[PDB]
């Protein structure tokens, strides 16, 4: 299951590391892979890429290690990501243009967020990049690449669904998004919270499903609900348009249905337009 | 990434069985039709330059608010994405026609395109209009009687259009 | 077994449009659509006992805990609150027991669906509902009509659509009617 | 009433269907116990005029301030006696409806029903039926699977007035 | 809706006394004669498709004027409702015997049952025989002892028809 | 009924809305569709006594082993071949309605609805009036839109049956 | 599944009350039932594979046509009188599964749940198996409270079929 | 809903074969002691208003913190919540000892509980110690071995035991 998921073909690494380091091609597709995994697929213009870091890539003065950490703490990367969001939202951009990962667990944030509070933004960089993550996944020969679809590393199951709500597909940019300028997984990180998969848009409708638990039914029934045989379906929607008498109100939201009812409830929803993203056993 | 080929042995994967004489007969058209696909692709890559930049001059022509002051297409910067992303949904459409099928096309181009747009708040109805433009021209630039060995193409560019109707549907 | 025979409408408050602002006399409408704070949860979860079971009949015993934590924890709709509250065993003794399906069918679209019959053809029609059905499964149909989901959507408790210049449906009829009263003295 | 008849019947009326045999089944245990149900409530019954008596003394004795401090929810007057033997007369009166009937449905419709309700507005403690009902549950004089039946359901009026 | 038993509960509650040893004695034999009031119901369960039908072939030949043209059963679709209308009463009939009295077939059924095919349009005399009809139907079947130890149940017979006759007079 | 002219009339009541442009054109196509179907049923009615007689020996040359066994469900008797005759009767006689109607409407009104229950309870097998409206479906005389607007109806009633 | 003691259960649960006496007598009479239900059970298993067959001999002597005349509804096949097999020998093991349970409950959750709907659509007729039920009905070779019990549901499950 | 009897007609339908001799032989066992079953439901429901508040007594002496001002079980209204929630459990606890399975404990009262607590705030430790409270209470009131006939009920306590501490262990 690969177009539906995003993950359209990341299934190789681009090392650098050679005699022809340079290899006289290589090296410019080596270049366009970090810009695009470390500035999150932002479009750099000609004008503003960091000639300097590249004059000691090809030289062979810095490895793949140093021009990452180049670009992360070059200004061109503070523009985009540091300067400008909350510095939680940050730690999580970090982990995901450095480690190819999402937050595992709140200790993370609380370890880099010190650091942040402390040290300074470049020692927080400096922590992502000689972290022992970094240093076996990539090896200051390998341009780092999405790593976290694959379970093989150990990681706790949550960080599969947490980094489909940071990767929103092969075109999207993290400058870019449905809910940028906001923490995209705070609220869930500090409750361990596990998100539903959000697939990014693919020439169908798209309804991005934001789920504060602030106001929805709990991801079990907690209850005998209908009574009815059977037990209880949780059912969630996003566009929810056509029956607006006050407005419909909270477009985006799940109902517990008890199996029997499924059917008709789907009907309704349909009819008004949300395309179901879930329908999970409570 | 799946091209005609892929796409055919992949349904014949999920199935299991074996490659039937209608599925061989398939691919055996699609090879007898090759050279033709071939040649689209070649014209369409060597007049690329061109391609993306009058449809340009004419979106903006046809479309000032894009260009006026405050409109997303203006300061220069957002003018360089703007033609950065035209050539690449040119360049994705191009693969799918050397291809023969728009798995590629919707894989990785088209995958997100909508919520990139939308979060931007660049109108997604000009950039339709724009593929459009860039779908007549390439059309008649590939379809043009003059210059190679002449024969039936118009298949061939009937799914030229296809592909690029795909892209524009799914950005609007 | 049967399409339910057909019954002709009677023009009625509730089957009129008008174009009114709110009165005084306006019915109040308990949303918990907005998923108020628990203390006027309890407002709403009122007006529902209130409005299935009447006023009077609504004591310790009659309240189900279960419904009370039901609609506190963003469950399952006010509709199947109420649906809850007409198939408990309570209102099937209060209630079904002491009626018979001609006058239940009236009793249950004042209080349920919140609508008067439109006529004693209605009363027929609906009657059978109730006997090859089952009761519950004519309350199912009831609250699962086309009219109630326009009528109070889900999350809306129900309320006398537009008693304008009329009695209302509690203060007009009983528990149950005279009839029943042959066995009591 | 919650007869155990009548809710065999009604669960059968929920389907729209005719008696199942598990109904059936249901009838026929509540007819193989009424035989001691029917001995304990006449038990009971027989007994009746001793254990109101006993009850009221038992509920004097526990709560002394309840035969002395005036006030028209005590029994400081005579009439305030008249009224407590009519009312553990009632509840004893209910047990035996209860017993013959097999099940909970008398008690429950001709007392339990809104009992929280009347019992605080005019004052009448729980906790002085709780104590009548354990005086009644102790000297009832019946023994084996009828004093076992007799017993659930006054301990079921017992937990309902607490 | 009331048994056997709340019933005598019920008027001794409105007397507020006591349950003499009178009423003690009756509802013992009461409890005597349970066997043989599940083994009726048992029995007519079993059948009560097949007693029905039975029934409803003759009745509706030897009243030809419901199933000629413009007649009450005549039509698809009200044939279907007299079949379901003759169930209907045997479901609730069923119901009383094992209650032991009719209070349920007063309460739920036959209150207001003759206005209500009055206003239907339902002639009630025909109406009276086909409960008639029933009940010699539903006699019989009960009444048709072999295959357990005999006994003289001619009261439950007697009771049974009673409940049948308090219907088709209600109905008439 | 369920006749074009009156689903038109229902949709737009249940908006609310005053007969729109939509509507009328459905009606108007009814009326340009009524000119063959009247056709078709003034037809039909003209030689109904001929073509019932022999759907009435079609079926029973079909099924002659029902026609010899004695029961009330069956035409062995003579009085049994009076109601065969009847019911087959019914069945044309509905069938021109039908055609009249330029819908389903008098199919689901005068049966179809409560077929199974019918079916059930008589036992009075579907199969029998199949064949013989088969037999009709071929011989009854239409041609081109008369005969296929027909058809649709006949076939419409045999796949419903089933 | 509609199990006696999970009905009860279901019963006090919409509710939200204890379980009061009268649930208690209904499980009593369910366990009282049960030696005999068990008896019959192991009676019936015991025989299983004898009964299968002997079922599956009486249809193919009941309905000769059924072996011979083509059709997938027909075991003129190796694989057809195998489907036969299977299908009596669902009937028999739900008949096991519901002597067990004490009530209908397996029967109409695991069979009686579109019978109608599913045999119409493959237009299997019901006479089959009603007539192989019988069979089971006749030969289950037990006597006293089991056999009243197995027949019983066996009885409901071809009068369900119906 | 799924008592024992259902269970292993549930298991023996996954597998498509008849019930074994053993699976039998099981369920006669728990039919020939199901009078000590239902005794000890009995006892535990002539009991539960009693169990209920000494339990909620102890607790809020052990625990002070919770019914002072800003503890969770404050303000009377969550102290309502606090016993309902304490009786509620102890309902369905009475249910699976009648049933005889803990499946309906898991489905309809266990099933979603940690999380709304967990999101609540209520302190799910404190409510561990709270049914542990009950479940002594209530194993004792069951045991006692004067009142009733004497005899072997060790199983059924252990099975009390199980049931409460399963409730216990997921709450927290
Ligand atoms: C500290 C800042 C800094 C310096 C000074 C620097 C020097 C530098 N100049 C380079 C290339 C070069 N530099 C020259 C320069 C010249 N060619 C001529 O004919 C002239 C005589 C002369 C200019 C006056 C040339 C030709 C190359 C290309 C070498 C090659 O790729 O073959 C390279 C090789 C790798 C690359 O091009 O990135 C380095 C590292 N890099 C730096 O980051
Ligand atoms: C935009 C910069 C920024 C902010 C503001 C921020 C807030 C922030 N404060 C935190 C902790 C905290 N913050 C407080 C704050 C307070 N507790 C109190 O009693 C007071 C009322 C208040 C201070 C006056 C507490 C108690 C914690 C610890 C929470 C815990 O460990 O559970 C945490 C949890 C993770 C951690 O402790 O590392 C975050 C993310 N994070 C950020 O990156
Ligand atoms: C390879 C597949 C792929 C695509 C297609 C893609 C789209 C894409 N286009 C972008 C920007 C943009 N896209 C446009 C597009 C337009 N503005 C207009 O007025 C026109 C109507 C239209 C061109 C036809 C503009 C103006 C931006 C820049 C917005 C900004 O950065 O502020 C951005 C992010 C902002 C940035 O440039 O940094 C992305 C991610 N990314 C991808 O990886
Ligand atoms: C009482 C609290 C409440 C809020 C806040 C609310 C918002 C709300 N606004 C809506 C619609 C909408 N709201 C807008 C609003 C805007 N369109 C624009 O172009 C602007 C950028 C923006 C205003 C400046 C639009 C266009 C729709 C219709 C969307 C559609 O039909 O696709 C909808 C969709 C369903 C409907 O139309 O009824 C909701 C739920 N509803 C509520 O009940
Ligand atoms: C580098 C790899 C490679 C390519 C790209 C390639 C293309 C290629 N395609 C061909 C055929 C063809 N070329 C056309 C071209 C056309 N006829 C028309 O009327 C249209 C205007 C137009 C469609 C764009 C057609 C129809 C054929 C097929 C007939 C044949 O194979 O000779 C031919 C032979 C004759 C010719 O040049 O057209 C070549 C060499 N061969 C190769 O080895
Ligand atoms: C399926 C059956 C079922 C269960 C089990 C259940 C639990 C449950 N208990 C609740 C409340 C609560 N539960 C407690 C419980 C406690 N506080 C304490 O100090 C104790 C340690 C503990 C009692 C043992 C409190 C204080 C609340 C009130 C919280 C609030 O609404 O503010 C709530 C919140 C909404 C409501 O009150 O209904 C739920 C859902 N709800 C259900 O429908
Ligand atoms: C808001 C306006 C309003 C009024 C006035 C009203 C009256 C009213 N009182 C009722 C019951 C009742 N009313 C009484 C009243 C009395 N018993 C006595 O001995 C006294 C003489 C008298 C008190 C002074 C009783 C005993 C019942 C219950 C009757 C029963 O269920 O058998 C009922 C029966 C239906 C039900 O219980 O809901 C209604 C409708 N209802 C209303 O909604
Ligand atoms: C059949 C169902 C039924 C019940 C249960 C019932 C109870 C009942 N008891 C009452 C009062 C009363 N009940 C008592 C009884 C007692 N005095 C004592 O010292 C003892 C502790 C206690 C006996 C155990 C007293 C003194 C009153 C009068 C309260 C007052 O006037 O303030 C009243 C108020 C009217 C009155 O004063 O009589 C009712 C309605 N009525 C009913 O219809
Ligand atoms: C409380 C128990 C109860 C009863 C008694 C009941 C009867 C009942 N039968 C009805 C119809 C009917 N009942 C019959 C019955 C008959 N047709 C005949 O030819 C015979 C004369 C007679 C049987 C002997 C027929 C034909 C109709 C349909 C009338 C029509 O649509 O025109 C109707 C009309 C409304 C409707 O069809 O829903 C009712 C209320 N419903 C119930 O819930
Ligand atoms: C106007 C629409 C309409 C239809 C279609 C209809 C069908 C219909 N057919 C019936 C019976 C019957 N149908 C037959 C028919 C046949 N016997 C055979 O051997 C043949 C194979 C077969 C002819 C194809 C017989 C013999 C009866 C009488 C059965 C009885 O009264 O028990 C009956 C039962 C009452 C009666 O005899 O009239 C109805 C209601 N009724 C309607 O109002
Ligand atoms: C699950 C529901 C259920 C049924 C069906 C049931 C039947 C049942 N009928 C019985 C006997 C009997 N049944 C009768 C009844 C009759 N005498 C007659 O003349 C009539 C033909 C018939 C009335 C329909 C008699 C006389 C006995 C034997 C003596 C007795 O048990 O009272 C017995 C006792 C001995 C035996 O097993 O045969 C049982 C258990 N018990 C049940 O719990
Ligand atoms: C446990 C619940 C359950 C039931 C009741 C059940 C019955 C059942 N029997 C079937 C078929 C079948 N059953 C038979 C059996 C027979 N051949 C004969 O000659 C006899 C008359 C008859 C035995 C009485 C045949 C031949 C088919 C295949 C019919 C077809 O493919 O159309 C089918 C269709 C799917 C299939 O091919 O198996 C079902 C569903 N299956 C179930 O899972
Ligand atoms: C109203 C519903 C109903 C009840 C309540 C009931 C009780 C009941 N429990 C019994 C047995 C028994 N009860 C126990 C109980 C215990 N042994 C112990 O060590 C524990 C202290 C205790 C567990 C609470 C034992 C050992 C037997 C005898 C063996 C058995 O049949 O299970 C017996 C048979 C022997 C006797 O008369 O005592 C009955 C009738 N029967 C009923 O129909």
């Amino acid at each position: 299951a690969a177009s539906r998921l995003g993950t359209s073909a990341f299934s190789d690494a681009p090392p650098v590391e050679l005699r022809a380091n340079w290899s006289e091609e290589d090296l410019e597709t080596v270049i366009r892979a970090v810009y695009r995994q470390v500035l999150g697929n932002d479009y750099v213009m000609a004008s503003e890429r960091l000639v300097s870091a590249e004059s000691l890539l090809r030289n062979g003065k810095i490895t793949v290690r140093e021009f990452v950490r180049a670009v992360a703490k070059s200004e061109l990367y503070k523009e985009k990501f540091l300067y400008g969001n909350f510095q939680t939202r940050v730690i999580e951009l970090n982990y995901k243009h450095l480690l190819g990962r999402a937050p595992y667990d709140e200790s993370e944030v609380i370890f880099h967020l010190d650091l942040y509070e402390n040290e300074g933004f470049d020692a927080d960089i400096d922590s992502y990049i000689d972290s022992p993550e970094y240093t076996n996944s990539f090896g200051d020969w390998v341009v780092p690449y999405y790593r976290g679809f694959n379970t093989q590393p150990g990681q706790k199951t949550v960080g599969f669904n947490r980094i489909f709500r940071l990767y929103r597909g092969y075109a999207n940019s993290d400058r870019a998004q449905a809910e940028g300028s906001m923490s995209r997984l705070a609220r869930d990180l500090a409750t361990n919270r596990a998100n539903t998969v959000v697939p990014p848009s693919n020439s169908d409708t798209a309804f991005a499903y934001y789920t504060p638990s602030a106001d929805v039914p709990p991801r079990a029934c907690l209850g005998g609900s209908f009574g009815e045989s059977g037990r209880v379906y949780r059912i969630e929607v996003a566009g929810i348009r056509q029956p607006g008498y006050p407005g419909v109100r909270r477009s985006s939201t799940a109902f517990l249905v008890p199996y029997e009812q499924l059917s008709a409830k789907m009907q309704q929803l349909q009819r008004t337009g949300a395309r179901i993203i879930s329908v999970n056993p409570a | 990434m799946l091209d005609a080929f892929a796409k055919v042995v992949a349904q014949a994967d999920a199935r299991g069985e074996f490659l039937t004489n209608a599925q061989f007969d398939a691919l055996s058209n699609l090879v007898k039709e090759g050279n033709k696909r071939l040649d689209a692709v070649n014209r369409i890559t060597s007049n690329a330059s061109t391609i993306v930049a009058n449809a340009a001059r004419a979106l903006f022509a046809e479309q000032p608010q894009l260009i006026q002051p405050g409109g997303n297409a203006y300061t220069n910067r957002r003018m360089a994405a703007c033609l950065r992303d035209m050539e690449i949904i040119l360049r994705y459409v191009t693969y799918a026609i050397l291809a023969g099928d728009s798995s590629v096309l919707d894989d990785r181009c088209l995958n997100g395109l909508r919520e990139t747009y939308q979060a931007l708040g660049t109108p997604g109805s000009s950039v339709a209009v724009a593929i459009q433009k860039m779908k007549d021209a390439a059309i008649a630039i590939a379809n043009d009687p003059n210059g190679i060995t002449p024969g039936d193409c118009s298949a061939l560019m009937s799914e030229i259009a296809g592909y690029f109707d795909r892209a524009a549907a799914a950005v609007a | 077994t049967i399409p339910l025979l057909s019954y002709a409408p009677s023009s009625q408050n509730q089957r009129v449009a008008g174009y009114e602002v709110p009165n005084e006399e306006t019915p109040w409408r308990y949303s918990l659509e907005d998923a108020v704070d628990q203390s006027d949860i309890d407002e709403l979860i009122w007006a529902a006992y209130r409005q299935v079971f009447s006023e009077h009949v609504v004591l310790k015993s009659t309240r189900q805990p279960h419904l009370e934590s039901q609609l506190a924890n963003r469950a399952i709709s006010v509709r199947d609150f109420i649906r809850g509250l007409a198939k408990s065993e309570t209102f099937r003794r209060l209630v079904v027991e002491t009626n018979s399906n001609y006058r239940l069918v009236e009793i249950a679209l004042k209080r349920l669906l919140g609508r008067a019959p439109y006529n004693k053809q209605e009363e027929l029609a609906w009657s059978i509902r109730i006997a090859t059905d089952g009761w519950q499964k004519f309350v199912d149909t009831l609250v699962d009509s086309d009219e109630y989901t326009q009528n109070f959507g889900d999350n809306t408790v129900p309320y006398q659509r537009r008693r304008y210049k009329d009695r209302p449906f509690n203060l007009v009829t009983p528990r149950y009617s005279d009839y029943w009263r042959d066995k009591l003295e | 009433m919650k007869t155990p008849i009548t809710e065999a019947i009604a669960a059968a009326d929920t389907q729209g269907r005719f008696l199942s045999n598990t109904e059936l089944q249901a009838v026929d245990g509540r007819f193989k116990r009424a035989v001691a149900s029917m001995e304990a409530a006449r038990a009971l019954t027989n007994n009746a005029q001793s254990l109101i008596d006993g009850a009221a003394q038992a509920v004097y004795q526990k709560f002394p301030y309840t035969t002395t401090m005036q006030g028209s929810q005590y029994a400081s007057t005579p009439e305030g006696k008249a009224k407590c033997a009519r009312d553990i007369g009632y509840y004893l009166r209910m047990v035996t409806y209860c017993l013959v009937a097999g099940g909970t449905g008398p008690m429950d419709e001709y007392l339990i029903a809104g009992l929280s309700e009347i019992n605080s507005t005019f004052d009448l403690s729980p906790s002085w039926y709780i104590e009548a009902l354990k005086y009644i549950k102790a000297n009832h004089g019946l023994t084996g699977q009828a004093a076992v039946e007799a017993n659930a359901y006054i301990d079921y009026a017992i937990n309902a007035l607490s």
